[PDB]
């Protein structure tokens, strides 16, 4: 009585309400800055790819 | 940007189609370098992880959409607490709950008692807008 | 010819003012406890009128690191002053075209500035967890107008570069 | 045991792959 | 979702795999290079040319059902960790507060709980009351609902030690 | 790809049959996760009552 029944708390007996939340940004963003880290990467080795074959047939001739 | 300043790709829209290509899981021209391939292993699976989160999520809905029916009975009012429930202020319902033996009853007629605000109203129509 | 390029440096103006105005005032908006708007610097909400600087970063690690980033917008404002300096080089190079490789080295530089810019969006979109302000979406038309003129400078790089091929063989 | 039964037909298909190559470089040897 | 270490065991195997397409296409005497090999092996990891040696196109095969079911696995597990949503506790025993370091604990700093963990025999409550003794900073509170005001701003990294029937008469409001 | 009449629609005859198999393969190992993840064993005399 003085405990469960007198307290305000329903608790161990609703459980799920369903949870009406679509999708946070938390599970996408860090997926985002992988995706701009490897943007980044690719950018840096295809131009320093280009500037190697640059210097390769600067030095070839 | 890329696949110009190294062919197939060369256009913009050729270009704009293999983004496309690479965002959906099907695909068209394949191309041949080594920064393009890894551009599109990063944006490829990156998007792949996305449509199978929209799957999942979708699915997690609809598993959702399908649950548990609404309230039928007084034990149903007792397993939840978020839909509230009230009788007539004053009146032979209130002597009913209130001299009752059943422990559910009880605890109902106590949850009653003891909410905040008062669930109780004066007339049928203050029930009714309630 | 010079048509293009006149239309690439007003896209690069036109850029840069919407960048400035995305650092200025109204980039967001959210209701505290009322609506009230916020340029990434401070908040002002709808007593009604008065201005704060309400981007207070304190009350894992990464959540730290991502608090870190989020605090005063290093990113956007590191975007913008690269953009700057891509515009620099791209009204250096206009006037006096010596060297044929530094409109490539600005373009690229100018798409690395906006893929930081959209880094920085998806940063300052991260912490927000309702409506949102307009700067936002100026800071995005920005966004795709520079890559829109990142798109139309190296359309007229490789257009010299094959002018070049041609006059040298 | 996904990885089991792809670690099964991984080294069958190889030591398919070897054996063919055997008797085609066997038959070349033999014919050419 | 899935794994924890698992994906880099598909890694590995994703280059283990590239390393038998390898050997299989540039052993014969087209679809040669290592690159273009480890290309390949990346369309068939996700689903988007293909060998015509007739040997490890089963090699193929048999990594492209293998990400399939990885793919139908992960699609399956995601959903899993969608539907139901069963937020768990990090601490269960009196033993866990010992376990780690992070989440700190205190009592009230006078009273007979002092002088219970103070005069304790038992080396679990030993090491509790040299870490009370010696926490930087003070984690003794002055009054109760200081303590659970305490607990309510800690966000999961402060707790408090009591009585049971006060803490589920807490609990219970 | 083929390019016969005969061929491609036994391709979209096959095709589309194994595309409603493995969607439902993981549709059903989607529920099987979901079963997986479900409600807990007996910890009190209500949990005896409820089952
Ligand atoms: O003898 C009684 N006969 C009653 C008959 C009725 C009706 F259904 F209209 F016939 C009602 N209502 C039901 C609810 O809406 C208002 C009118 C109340 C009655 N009451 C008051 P109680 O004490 O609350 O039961 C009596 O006392
Ligand atoms: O004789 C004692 N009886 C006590 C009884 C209770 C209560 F549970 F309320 F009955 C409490 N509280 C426990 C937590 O909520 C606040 C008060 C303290 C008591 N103390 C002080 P202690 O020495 O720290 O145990 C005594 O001395």
């Amino acid at each position: 009585k003085w405990w469960y029944d007198k307290g305000e708390c329903g608790a161990k007996d609703s459980g799920s309400k369903e949870k009406t939340s679509a999708l946070s940004l938390s599970n996408v963003a860090g997926v985002f800055y992988i995706l701009v880290g490897g943007l980044g990467l690719a950018m840096l080795v295809a131009l320093i790819e280009f500037c190697y074959k640059s210097r390769a047939e600067a030095k070839r001739m | 940007l890329v696949s110009r300043f190294s062919s197939n790709e060369f256009g913009i829209f050729n270009s704009l189609w293999f983004s496309l290509g690479a965002f959906m899981q099907q695909g068209d021209i394949s191309p041949r370098s080594l920064s393009g391939r890894i551009v599109g292993g990063v944006w490829w699976f990156f998007t792949l992880i996305i449509i199978s989160s929209y799957t999942a999520n979708l699915a997690a809905f609809l598993t959702v959409e399908r649950m548990v029916s609404p309230i039928e009975s007084a034990e149903d009012l007792a397993k939840q607490t978020e839909i509230a429930y009230g009788t007539l202020e004053a009146g032979s319902t209130k002597e009913f709950f209130r001299r009752s033996k059943i422990a559910v009853f009880e605890k109902m007629w106590t949850y009653m008692k003891s909410a905040e605000p008062s669930v109780f109203v004066r007339t049928t129509e203050e029930g009714m807008i309630r | 010819r010079g048509v293009q390029m006149l239309l690439t440096t007003v896209g690069a103006f036109a850029a840069f003012s919407l960048m400035t105005i995305a650092v200025g005032t109204d980039y967001w908006l959210y209701s505290r406890g009322v609506m009230t708007h916020s340029g990434l610097w401070r908040t002002c909400c709808l007593f009604k009128g008065l201005c704060k600087q309400i981007d207070h970063f304190p009350e894992d690690t990464a959540e730290y690191f991502l608090r870190a980033v989020r605090a005063s917008s290093i990113f956007p404002i590191l975007s913008v002053i690269l953009l700057f300096m891509g515009g620099l080089c791209i009204a250096a190079s206009e006037f006096y075209k010596t060297r044929h490789n530094i409109i490539l080295s600005a373009g690229i530089f100018f798409v690395s500035a906006g893929l930081s810019n959209i880094i920085g969006i998806i940063v300052y979109i991260s912490a927000n967890a309702y409506s949102y302000g307009w700067s936002f979406y100026f800071g995005a038309l920005s966004f795709i107008i520079a890559e829109m003129v990142g798109v139309l400078a190296v359309h007229m790089f490789i257009d010299r570069h094959k002018q070049l091929r041609a006059t040298a063989r | 045991g996904v990885f089991y039964i792809l670690i099964g037909g991984l080294g069958l298909a190889m030591l398919v792959a070897l054996i063919e190559f055997c008797y085609k470089s066997r038959s070349e040897s033999k014919r050419m | 979702p899935l794994a924890y270490e698992i994906w880099m065991c598909i890694v590995f195997a994703y280059i283990g795999v590239s390393v038998v397409l390898f050997l299989v296409s540039r052993f014969s005497p087209n679809e040669f290079g290592i690159f273009n090999s480890l290309w390949f092996s990346l369309g068939a990891f996700m689903r988007q040319i293909s060998p015509r040696s007739l040997s490890g196109r089963i090699v193929g095969g048999v990594w492209w059902f293998f990400t399939l079911i990885i793919i139908s696995s992960y699609t399956a597990n995601l959903a899993a960790f969608l539907t139901v949503e069963r937020m768990v506790s990090p601490i269960e025993s009196a033993e866990d507060l010992s376990k780690q370091t992070e989440i700190a604990y205190g009592t009230l700093d006078s009273g007979s709980t002092k002088e219970f963990f103070r005069r304790s025999k038992i080396a679990v409550f030993d090491k509790m009351w040299t870490y009370m003794r010696s926490a930087e900073p003070s984690v003794f509170v002055r009054t109760t609902a200081e303590g659970v005001a305490r607990v309510r701003k800690s966000k999961g990294k402060y707790a408090y030690l009591l009585e049971s029937t006060m803490n589920e008469y807490i609990e219970q409001r």
